[PDB]
């Protein structure tokens, strides 16, 4: 679990804003960003980033590609942070506005070593029907445990044994 | 009590000099609620007109900075240069190329122009009957290209609650075009807030005069209560006033049907009742006095001395104050405005009368003076403003507030006010003021005194006794100075500039003072003379 | 209201012709407060001056059909009053029913003697 590696962060613990979106992959890397960059300093600058702004910054809400957005880069609401999400936690698509209003075996090893990240998948019906456990037939990983990873429903967190659930991630900075 | 703050804020958008396609208004609405700031809507929100039991959004076109639609007639415009050296700040602000600032001014303006040409002239806005359209965020997204985004800038809302368009002329609208906007809308916010900048721009404008009424219209009820219930005895004056005004609006009523001409039976026991259901309200709130409840309607405004900040807060309120208003329900005893502004108020809409501790004084009035004061003065703006829910604005509105065209009479109505059209149209003050735009507030100029007079005789009637001339002179009679008073009021040394810069006073005082040949004749002075004119003696409106 | 009486005697000495005698004291309404809209939006006289102004010009808003067809790479058509020429936009499978209403009746109303 990387929450009990580094407690000083508290970005890892969250879940999404967007009643009705179809950027949940976007929102998903923008959480892994976050997470990936906390890794810098062991969380001693843990601030949240546009995460709703860049997504819009596939049709936003019509498909996603976590690799365009990790090639991109280079809360609910929220007044601390300086950009915030956009969906009231059946809706429309948001434009850019840039104004501060205010291999299994490899794949843990490059987790433990950088840290959480993206998770592309079918996404199937049968996913939303599981509660809590080692759940079978987008989202981000964090950890493992005993085998199975954590993604993050069962209170933000839904962990998986290890259709395309470790097939679609790469890295760039 | 410099710039770099509010930097950030017109860094918010991107300035003048040197891009997706924003929600321009997501943008206004921001600034509204921030710095009650109105353009592209003046949209003040309450009881709907027509179904009321509810509130709702008036969103509209804006009130111009440079007063009257004045972008028609003559070509008087030189804000273009009160423009370009009042944004003269940039090149002093974080600057080091004045052609692009200089045409950008010149468009500011140009587009205002696009603007006043297409809101409505005052002319056209009597019959709210018109006014009236309800719409909600569907009926819009049908009408045009953004208002559900905009309208978060104003507490889970309404947005489906009836909302009103009242001018559903919008002009339907580019680089060179788009960001015009944002310069004009940076042009005004900056325009009005050079205070908070550096002592330079400031210039381009008592102290505690200055202060206390920037609070007389932010923190309304704060100043109020301090007066009322710091100085004097309130039981006593309202104890007063009540009757006072109470003859007034009776007799008022007296000068119904009976008295009056171009109405009609049903039509007269309507309005008449119109007046019986009619509300009064003085000084105070019917709250305001466990003394709290007060510093519970003004709670919310924090308080820290530990100004900048300080005014945008205030403001932030005075608006935001008026709108947790919007999700709660209907009143009818609405408190328009602070309670030490001198003038009353009557706001058709809903139906009331409120008249203003701020006013149980001078000259409007005292306690121990001649009666006829207490009726030019209290006495008159009570009647002087209640006129109006007979006007041909007030006629719309019933009893109750709704829109059932209370009065045909009309016609008759109508043809009689251009009497009064003509009157003011052919006697000029300064060396005009031309009477058919000023109509309504005109009528009641005559309306109100009329009345107040006619109490004035029926209440000294009943005693018979307090003629009893003046001590400073004996010369005036128990009546003359009556008109003497109201047309004392009035008084006022308007500096010509100011002129040529309701209707001018000196008219006002003048005109409806022929109108009531009572008057001509208790003045002692012949007939045939310029104060009063031959058979057609009077536009008898009232 | 002297506009509406008349709008609907012409529909009506129109109704002799038959090759429903209550619903034109509707169409009346209709077409009668849609003058209304045209004029409360259009340019009263005075302010028909600004040369200046009433020029801009636009080639090739929104609510728009060829419609030059229906007249006989063209130039830019000006259009002398963004103002108007936009609130049409505004003002447009029903609207078919009430807005050819009104080109009827009007058209009609031309040649009432004939």
């Amino acid at each position: 679990d990387p929450r009990l590696i580094w407690p000083n962060c508290s970005s890892l613990f969250t879940i999404p804003d967007q009643a009705n979106c179809g950027s949940c992959w976007a929102v998903s890397t923008a959480a892994a960003i976050s997470d990936r960059l906390c890794i810098a300093s062991k969380g001693e600058n843990q601030v949240f980033i546009s995460s709703a702004d860049i997504l819009s910054c596939g049709f936003g809400c019509d498909g996603g590609i976590t690799f365009r957005a990790w090639e991109y880069f280079a809360h609910f609401e929220a007044p601390n942070c300086c950009r915030p999400y956009y969906f009231h936690p059946f809706a429309q698509t948001p434009f850019c506005r840039r104004k501060c209003r205010i291999s299994v075996p490899a794949i843990q090893r490059e987790i433990m070593t950088k840290g959480s990240v993206v998770g592309s998948y079918d996404v199937f019906t049968d996913f939303s029907h599981y509660k809590s456990g080692i759940y079978r037939h987008a989202v981000r990983i964090i950890g493992w445990g005993k085998d199975y990873w954590l993604i993050a429903g069962e209170n933000g967190y839904f962990r998986m044994i290890r259709c395309g659930i470790e097939q679609d991630i790469t890295a760039g900075d | 009590y410099v710039n770099e703050l509010l930097q950030y804020i017109s860094e918010r958008f991107g300035g003048i000099p040197f891009k997706g396609g924003c929600e321009l208004y997501r943008e206004m609405g921001r600034i509204e609620q921030q710095r009650a700031l109105p353009t592209f809507m003046y949209t003040w929100v309450n009881v709907d007109h027509k179904n009321v039991s509810r509130n709702s959004y008036y969103i509209s076109q804006p009130t111009l900075p440079m007063p009257r639609e004045f972008y028609v007639l003559p070509q008087f415009a030189p804000e273009l240069d009160a423009r370009t050296k009042a944004i003269e700040n940039v090149m002093k602000a974080f600057a080091s190329y004045d052609k692009m600032i200089k045409t950008a001014a010149r468009e500011v303006t140009q587009i205002e122009q696009k603007i006043a040409m297409a809101s409505w002239p005052d002319d056209e806005l009597r019959n709210h009957e018109q006014q009236y359209n309800p719409y909600e965020l569907f009926a819009p997204s049908e009408g045009k290209i953004r208002f559900g985004k905009y309208i978060a800038g104003l507490v889970s809302p309404v947005f489906i609650g009836d909302v009103i368009v009242t001018n559903p002329a919008y002009m339907g609208f580019i680089q060179m075009n788009q960001y015009p906007f944002v310069n004009y809308i940076i042009v005004h916010m900056l325009f009005e807030d050079a205070e908070h900048l550096g002592d330079k721009y400031l210039r381009i404008a008592d102290a505690r005069m200055k202060c206390v009424d920037t609070i007389t219209t932010y923190m309304p009820y704060g100043t109020g209560y301090v007066y009322v219930n710091s100085r004097e005895d309130r039981d006593q004056v309202v104890e007063d006033v009540k009757q006072q005004t109470e003859l007034i609006m009776k007799t008022f009523l007296k000068k119904m049907l009976s008295t009056l001409s171009w109405m009609q039976g049903e039509s007269y026991r309507r309005a008449e009742k119109k007046i019986n259901e009619m509300h009064r309200n003085y000084g105070w709130p019917k709250k305001l006095f466990d003394d709290y409840y007060s510093i519970l309607e003004a709670y919310n405004n924090k308080t820290d001395k530990s100004y900048t900040i300080l005014n945008i807060l205030r403001r932030g309120y005075e608006n935001r104050e008026s709108f947790r208003r919007k999700n709660e329900t209907a009143d009818r005893t609405n408190f328009l405005e602070s309670p030490a502004s001198v003038n009353a108020w009557y706001a058709p809409e809903l139906n009331s009368l409120t008249l203003p501790f701020g006013i149980l004084t001078s000259p409007h009035y005292d306690l121990q003076f001649p009666k006829a004061f207490n009726f030019a003065g209290s006495g008159t703006v009570g009647g002087h403003e209640l006129v109006h829910g007979f006007d041909d604005e007030g006629v719309q509105f019933d009893y109750d507030g709704s829109l059932a065209d209370c009065s045909k009479g009309k016609n008759g109505f109508k043809d009689m006010a251009q009497c009064v059209v003509t009157q003011y149209n052919a006697q000029c003050c300064p060396a005009c003021a031309n009477g058919a735009h000023t109509q309504g507030e005109n009528i009641a100029d005559l309306g109100g005194l009329q009345a107040s007079y006619n109490a004035y005789k029926e209440y000294i009637k009943m005693k018979g006794a307090e003629e009893m001339r003046l001590p400073g002179l004996e010369k005036f009679t128990p009546n003359q100075i009556f008109w003497i008073s109201y047309g004392y009021s009035w008084c006022a040394k308007e500096t010509q500039s100011s002129l040529v810069k309701h209707s001018p006073n000196s008219c006002r005082v003048n005109q409806v003072l022929q109108d009531i040949p009572s008057f001509a004749k208790d003045f002692q002075c012949a007939l045939g003379q310029k104060m009063y004119p031959p058979a057609e003696q009077r536009c008898k409106v009232w | 209201d002297a506009r509406t009486k008349a709008i609907e005697n012409v529909m009506k000495a129109f109704a002799s012709d038959i090759l429903y005698d209550k619903m034109i004291k509707t169409a009346a309404r209709e077409v009668t407060q849609i003058e209304q809209k045209i004029a409360m939006a259009s340019w009263p006289d005075d302010e028909l001056r600004n040369h200046e102004q009433q020029y801009n010009p636009y080639e090739l808003n929104i609510r728009f059909g060829k419609y030059i067809a229906g007249l006989m790479f063209i130039g830019d058509v000006i259009v002398t009053n963004p103002a108007y020429m936009g609130f049409l936009n505004t003002l447009f499978q029903m609207n078919q029913y009430p807005f050819v209403n009104y080109i009827i009746v009007h058209m009609l109303f031309e040649d009432a003697e004939h």
